[PDB]
């Protein structure tokens, strides 16, 4: 605070006080100087305290209000991301089998656990060992859930392609053994 | 949500309340605007009101920070500061408010009523962004006005296609045409549901109106048809792209030895190529849309899209392109409504084509290589930047003629508008001249070009064909309603009906009537090829019939008549009511 | 994350953000640099700008550190404190920083534009660490300037190796050279997938140029070729190896009396070993690389490395070694790089062969007993520091002529560089002397050797094999069809068209020329395999065709003429307008119709 009315009034009070001190006037003049100095101090108090008090509240209001603007921007970004994910996900399902089994239903509501059971287009099978591999997906094709599936590509744990001819009793203890078998729907 | 200012374009996030479009303003700019205008409402991350519920002061002149919110003096907390800054308004960003003073024009933009030509001419003189904002707010004003239109408190219905219309008292009962959109609302103490997109045109005879809706019931008594308004979207692209000069061709594929009428225009086509764009300023009838198809013949290789203002012009363009260019490389995009018919022979809205056509309001947001636009006079500056935003190509072509009639602009009821100030492009055309010009009206023979060049145009126009000796006139007045009910001259219709037999090849002469009621009643009586001027804009016919109803600022317009006569090919017969206007031309009277 | 002051070697944790290379600086050094230059951006362990939300106060002086974070003056906490004060800047090692006096030159290099010759001489004389920093930032500026050119797009597609270019109007078109590869970006529905790098070559015709691409993908209209970027790695090892001497021949085993054909340099071979490094100056076309092969044969057991700035030069050196040095020999120069076809002889990286020959662009960081560096004028201090970092031997040889073509320095638009200012090797050779001399241009005609001796030399060059058909056909320069920055002069070939079907014996010639694109126009109509003046300096030929361009400052270079005709062995013919040089070159000039 250096450009306030109290600043100027205290400055001229000090000018008068120092002028009369250098003049060396009566003690009553000294008392007048002391009174002027003291009223200049009090006038300078609020004009150098109130503005500082308002400064902090103005600054904190600025900070809170910037934070609110940032919040709104983040909200917009997440909304756009969510809706674009929904729309990009839905467009890889509409097999007519879905319409078929929805219409055949009595009102429309069908349990969730059957939708991937009937309208799915690809099957993934995870296998613990060779013995289980025997009595399940044996040969180039097999059946499960009342349909025909033909094997297409087989990978190991480390995501390396494994040839079907390598899967055998004697060759078994040479592979990572969560074997993943991916297959398609034979119509 | 933060942006730049407009006058100073500094980064800020303040908006005005009373300003209808609510634009971004900086601190100093907003302070100036609220000091000058009567706008006493500012928008920010929150509205500005006296937070005390016992007060409802929204004026920015006085508002006191009540800790975190705004207060009046009667509710101002002790330790609190008014938020009217030192000649600014307190808020988002103050340390980067660049100064700019051209606020007075901006204040006037948010002030005037758009009833005086000074408003419109001043609008087309400010900063680009200010021009866009003015066009946007004008469009919004028009939408608000047309919203406050008639509420047809009807009472009777004739048929499944025909009904009786009656209206309320106080609001403007709008005219009836296929252009407008209406819908009835079932007032049954509830269920005020839309009855469908209902269009309306006046019936054939008497107190009869023909009604057609998207759904069609047999309408009841208590309903009403209110005109709703469509929203206006903001835009960012410039109205006009900058010019750049080149040296060689800009990558276009020619066709050697294709035609002959356009090898002379090959120099003009290359002049277009050596720049980012080019325009066309010439009289109607003389290689306008025809300078177009040959130019396409010069470089018929790129995948392109075009359009036009109205439907007749684009349909004629489609026919011309079919005549010259191969059919299966061109398309015409149609709208969803399509209540007004179009080229009903071509591809039904095939956006996947090499040389595409469409209308102004149904343009897609794809791009092309070149493009041409029709009749800049009929268009505003808003749609120019609209197509600039949605479509961005490497070459642009614009056609137009200042002598043509401009867009309606119905709110301007005072004075005439100079042809240059029709849009920005017309001002540029009249100030810097054309890019290429053609002046020899080819469809009309020498007598018509002589009449138009002697009377309204400059004595420079010429033609290629001699007089066809099919000029005739008529002057007797007739009687009209004189009390609203736009003028209808029935005795002239009767005399035309009685006479026509003597004129053998005039049975299919294109009848002209700018007034909708006369336009309908003429076809109702006999069935001539009825037409209006507005819809004759950019058309052309062997046999035409023009009919002047009475005298008025509309019917006495020089531009209206001269654009009406530029559509004569081999034959025409037209009538007046005005003496000196009858004497002005240089044809045979009879 | 910490380091020693670049101007004090004082440990510190401060680097100037506004400077390019931002090395470590002591508090006093950083204070001086920030208070002198407008570089009000210092990168400490964290940036320094205000931590208040939305405040972008940048100047350190305006910044005050507060509650464990920096602040603007407005957001200052109740206990505030300025950063820049007391002649220092706050940070670690603050009290223990030493301070030196190198503020002015550091500011100059941090603010110079490298366009004027002052930067090179400054970098050629300044402190060793300052030399390294200047070389690093010089190459960085060179890379950034090249990275400001225009993007090449398509106008239409012709074939797998033909295509019309559609440059952006208003952008500097990069020269369609071999060393100009641009990655091909095609954009579809995004699918902003690169299609590989493509280099262009202006054929004998229009915009459709013949191009070589890394991949054989179809050239689509929706594809362009953006410039391929480059990076600069920091260099720490010094440029010049310090000069040492030894009383006895150390690290080298002398042979007795073998290879007497270079007995004029055997005493020189021993004295090179008794010093640490011994540069050698040899006039163009002199017994260069003959000293090298003699020294290599004199020390067969010692491991030796050849080094040349040019791929053509190192190819010439390796061919000379193949002809002379026994094959215990290889030239591990370039695996697949260097569009100019370098060796095709042996391994590129085995590090088991003895006489390993290489180039800076693929130097292996290994060690040998000795190493010889040739063509020491066409290189910069950056590459010298690079090669000194890569290899490290017991004795070093830097053979080169100051009177040759220096490094290109395409930004050297103001003035030029003296043969002493080309690099610090050139400086050391030209301050006190190359501490060696070998002048005998016997492989070139003695007549042209004498004329060169009368051109800019002091008649100290002697040779043999005089005259023959030496001439200079004085044909005026015609129309200059410079499609690229370099000037194409086909009317000069307009008289070479009468030097193609007329000469019964002048067929095995190597046409040298000043400009690269006027060599490209000879490559358009190939009367003989031609080479640019840059591929000269190290391999000579019997006949040399020579056609110049208009009287520009490039073709008129006397050193260019020297290095161009020193590749001739028996005869020479030059096509210049020849306004002044036709009188100093003592050849029997001819005309357009007089060739018999
Ligand atoms: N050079 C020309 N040769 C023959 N006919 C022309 C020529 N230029 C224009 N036309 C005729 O003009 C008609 C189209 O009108 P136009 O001259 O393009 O101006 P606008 O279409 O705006 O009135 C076409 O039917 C065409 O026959
Ligand atoms: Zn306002
Ligand atoms: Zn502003
Ligand atoms: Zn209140
Ligand atoms: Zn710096
Ligand atoms: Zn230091
Ligand atoms: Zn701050």
């Amino acid at each position: 605070f250096s450009s306030l009315p109290s600043y100027a009034a205290f400055a001229t009070a000090q000018e008068a006080y120092e002028q009369a001190v250098a003049n060396g006037d009566s003690e009553v003049v000294l008392k007048k100087l002391k009174k002027s100095l003291n009223v200049a101090k009090s006038e300078f108090d609020r004009d150098a305290a109130m503005q500082r008090k308002l400064e902090k509240m103005a600054d904190q209001a600025m900070t809170q209000m910037y934070k609110q603007a940032r919040s709104e921007d983040k909200r917009a970004k997440v909304t756009s991301a969510m809706q674009t994910m929904l729309f990009t996900m839905l467009r890889k399902l509409d097999n007519d089998a879905l319409n078929n089994i929805i219409n055949n239903a009595r009102d429309g509501c069908v349990p969730l656990n059957i939708i991937p059971l009937t309208t799915a287009a690809k099957l993934m099978v995870v296998i613990p060992d060779y013995n289980t591999y025997k009595n399940t997906c044996d040969g180039t094709t097999f059946t499960y859930a009342s349909a025909l599936w033909e094997i297409q590509q087989v990978v190991d744990a480390d995501s390396k392609i494994v040839q079907l001819s390598e899967i055998s009793m004697d060759n078994s203890p040479n592979l990572a053994w969560p074997l993943i078998v991916t297959a398609l729907r034979a119509n | 949500a933060v942006g730049a200012c407009v006058l100073c374009n500094s980064q800020t996030s303040l908006r005005c309340g009373a300003c209808i479009r609510r634009p971004f303003l900086c601190c100093k700019c907003c302070y100036d605007h609220v000091i000058s205008t009567s706008h006493k409402l500012v928008l920010s991350v929150n509205p500005y009101v006296c937070n005390a519920p016992g007060c409802d002061v929204t004026d920015v002149t006085q508002l006191y920070l009540g800790g975190m919110s705004y207060y009046c003096k009667s509710h101002k907390p002790p330790i609190s500061f008014p938020l009217c800054a030192n000649g600014q308004v307190f808020g988002l960003y103050k340390n980067t408010c660049v100064g700019s003073d051209n606020v007075t024009d901006f204040n006037a933009i948010a002030t005037c009523d758009w009833t005086n030509a000074g408003d419109y001419i001043l609008a087309n003189t400010c900063t680009e962004r200010l021009k866009l904002f003015a066009a946007e707010t004008l469009k919004a004003t028009e939408e608000t006005f047309k919203l406050s239109y008639g509420i047809a408190t009807v009472r009777e219905v004739l048929s499944d296609r025909e009904l009786h219309l009656s209206w309320e008292v106080g609001k403007p009962r709008p005219p009836l045409n296929r252009n407008y959109v209406f819908t009835g609302y079932r007032v049954t103490k509830n269920s005020k549901v839309q009855i469908g997109e209902y269009t309306f045109e006046k019936g054939d005879y008497g107190d009869a109106v023909v009604y057609r809706g998207t759904t069609t019931y047999k309408l009841n008594v208590g309903d009403y048809f209110v005109l709703t308004s469509h929203t206006v979207m903001p835009l960012s692209a410039p109205t006009l792209v900058p010019q750049e000069h080149y040296v060689r061709i800009t990558g276009l594929y020619p066709t050697l030895n294709i035609s002959d009428e356009f090898s002379s225009n090959v120099a003009n086509y290359q002049k277009v190529g050596m720049q980012k764009y080019s325009t066309l300023q010439g009289p109607p009838g003389t290689g306008k849309s025809h300078f177009a198809i040959g130019l396409a013949l010069y470089y018929p290789s790129a995948r392109i899209v075009y359009t036009a203002c109205s439907h007749a012009a684009v349909d004629a363009l489609c026919e011309k392109a079919l005549k010259y260019l191969p059919i299966d490389k061109c398309s015409r995009i149609i709208p969803a409504r399509a209540r007004v018919e179009c080229f009903d022979k071509f591809k039904v809205n095939s956006t996947l084509e090499q040389y595409v056509f469409c209308t102004v309001n149904a343009l897609p947001e794809t791009t092309a290589d070149i493009v041409v636009f029709d009749e800049i006079s009929m268009a505003t500056n808003y749609d120019l930047s609209v197509v600039n935003a949605r479509l961005r190509a490497k070459h642009y072509v614009y056609i137009g003629d200042p002598a043509q009639l401009p867009a309606p602009r119905t709110l301007l009821t005072k004075g005439t508008l100079e042809p240059e100030y029709f849009n920005s492009v017309c001002r540029l055309m009249k100030t810097i001249g054309p890019d290429m010009f053609l002046g020899t009206c080819r469809r009309c023979p020498a007598e018509i070009v002589d009449t138009v060049s002697a009377l309204v145009y400059d004595n420079k126009l010429k033609a290629h064909k001699d007089k066809s000796a099919q000029c005739f006139k008529m002057f007797y007045k007739g009687v009209i309603t004189h009390d609203v009910s736009s003028a209808i001259n029935r005795p002239q219709i009767g005399v035309v009906r009685e006479f026509l037999t003597r004129n053998p090849a005039w049975r299919k002469a294109v009848f002209i009537s700018p007034y909708n009621s006369q336009n309908a009643v003429a076809s109702k009586i006999l069935g001539l090829p009825t037409q209006t001027v507005d819809s004759s804009q950019g058309s052309e016919y062997d046999y035409v019939i023009f009919t002047q109803t009475t005298e008025t600022a509309h019917s006495c317009n020089v531009n209206r008549f001269n654009v009406a006569i530029t559509r004569a090919k081999v034959g025409i017969l037209c009538i007046m009511s005005d003496r000196d206007l009858y004497d002005k031309l240089q044809f045979t009277s009879l």
